[PDB]
Parts: structure tokens; C-alpha cells; sequence
């Protein structure tokens, strides 16, 4: 879309009438949104985010702009794009005792106590260290939520 | 205060024209936090800004409604959680 503009600016200079003010004038409303992109993508980038981390902080980011909302639908559109898969794994994990977690960024992790406590759940093996919590791949909105889920 | 000072002369037109264009921004400014909640300024040369929620930061015109103006956008705020 950045390039459909520039295509526009480039038809509006070759009819000979752009101007330096009038081009600084019409590149201001995607200045705000490659800005946007740019620290989104900077913090990112710092903390090595992934999964639920980089979950929280578009949770956090989609609460921040509010006082124009030429981007608050770009954030939570943004927020919307990035939790399709994370709400497919929860879904799978709600309706069904089987997961298939492709990669490791869930806030549920198994690893098997099967094979310390094996044919019998009389440890509760369960309630234990089998199926267990991660604390920071949690979006930090589900967090309510979050011993009902397990 | 160049305004009350002068408004019986020819220079009325021009400083009321120059006043009206450069009050636009603070205007601007207290349109947004009371009706939005969200605040705005330039510089931060307007001194107005902004758990219990009361442990928030607060640094002619109508001094009246200046000070109303800054309880009425931390309401706002609130109501926005």
C-alpha cells in the first residue's frame, strides 16, 4: 500500500505540479503508520519475542493509540492477525484432550510424568508436572482466565 | 492580554485575526482529553498533564474551567478500563 502511494506521487510529479510542501503535506498520514511499525518493530526485535510474548505487548500496543484511531485499526487488526494460530492451539487444547503444538510458544507445555509414575495416576500425575503452565507465553489477557483453561 | 489592551482602534482586526488562528491548537488540545480521554500537546510548554489512580502528574486563559479541565479528562480515563 506504502508503494501504491508513492505510484500516485510519482503520476502527480511527471504532470508537472508537485510541489516540496504539497509531497510534505501528503506523506504525513503514512508517516504515523511506518513510525507505528517502526517501534513495534524495534521492541520486538530487543527482547527477542515470540509467542505470547509478542502477544502481551499488541495487547498492550492496541490499548496505547486511542486518541485519533487512524491507528487503533491497524493494531487491532495487527493483534487480531497475530492470534489467529494461538486461538486455533487453544481451541484444540479446549474441546479436545489432544494438542499438536508445532512450535513451543503456548502457554501449555507437556512433558510426559508417564514415565516416572507409569500405569497408574496415583500421583495425580496430572495436576503435576505433566501438563504444566509457562508463565511469560501467556498474552496477559487470557491470564484471568487461565487455571480453567489448563 | 494584547487584545483586551487594544479593540478601539484599526488594530482590532488584525490582532483578532492573529488571536483566533493562534489559539487554534489549545482549542484543539481540550477538544481531545475531555471527550476522549486522550491528551495532546506540543512541547510540553502547556503545563497540564497527567492501584488508587490519583497518583498521576499535573506539570491569560479562563483559569476557571482550567483546572475542572483536569480532573474532567483522568475520569475519562478511568471509564475507558
Amino acid at each position: 500500500e506504502h508503494l501504491i502511494l508513492v505510484s500516485q506521487l510519482e503520476q502527480l510529479h511527471r504532470q508537472g505540479l508537485l510541489s516540496l510542501q504539497k509531497l510534505w503535506f501528503y506523506i504525513q498520514p503514512a508517516m504515523r503508520t511506518m513510525d507505528i511499525l517502526a517501534s513495534l518493530a524495534t521492541s520486538v526485535d530487543k527482547g527477542e519475542c515470540l509467542g505470547g510474548s509478542t502477544l502481551s505487548l499488541l495487547h498492550d500496543r492496541s490499548f496505547s493509540y486511542t486518541g485519533d484511531s487512524q491507528a487503533q485499526e491497524l493494531c487491532l487488526y495487527l493483534t487480531k492477525a497475530a492470534s489467529a494460530p494461538y486461538f486455533e492451539v487453544l481451541e484444540k487444547w479446549i474441546y479436545r484432550g489432544i494438542i499438536h503444538d508445532p512450535y513451543s510458544e503456548f502457554m501449555v507445555e507437556e512433558h510426559e510424568l508417564r514415565k516416572e509414575r507409569i500405569q497408574e495416576d496415583y500421583n495425580d500425575k496430572y495436576w503435576d508436572q505433566r501438563y504444566t503452565i509457562v508463565q511469560q507465553q501467556i498474552p496477559s489477557f487470557l491470564q484471568k482466565m487461565a487455571d480453567k483453561i489448563l | 492580554q494584547e487584545a483586551l489592551h487594544n479593540c478601539s482602534n484599526e488594530h482590532y482586526p488584525v490582532l483578532l485575526s492573529l488571536l483566533k488562528t493562534s489559539c487554534e491548537p489549545y482549542t484543539r488540545f481540550i477538544h481531545d482529553w475531555v471527550y476522549s480521554g486522550v491528551f495532546r500537546d506540543a512541547y510540553g510548554e502547556f503545563m497540564i498533564q497527567v492501584k488508587l489512580y490519583w497518583t498521576h502528574g499535573y506539570v491569560v486563559f479562563l483559569k476557571h474551567i482550567a483546572h475542572d479541565i483536569y480532573v474532567c479528562g483522568k475520569t475519562i480515563n478511568l471509564l475507558k478500563l
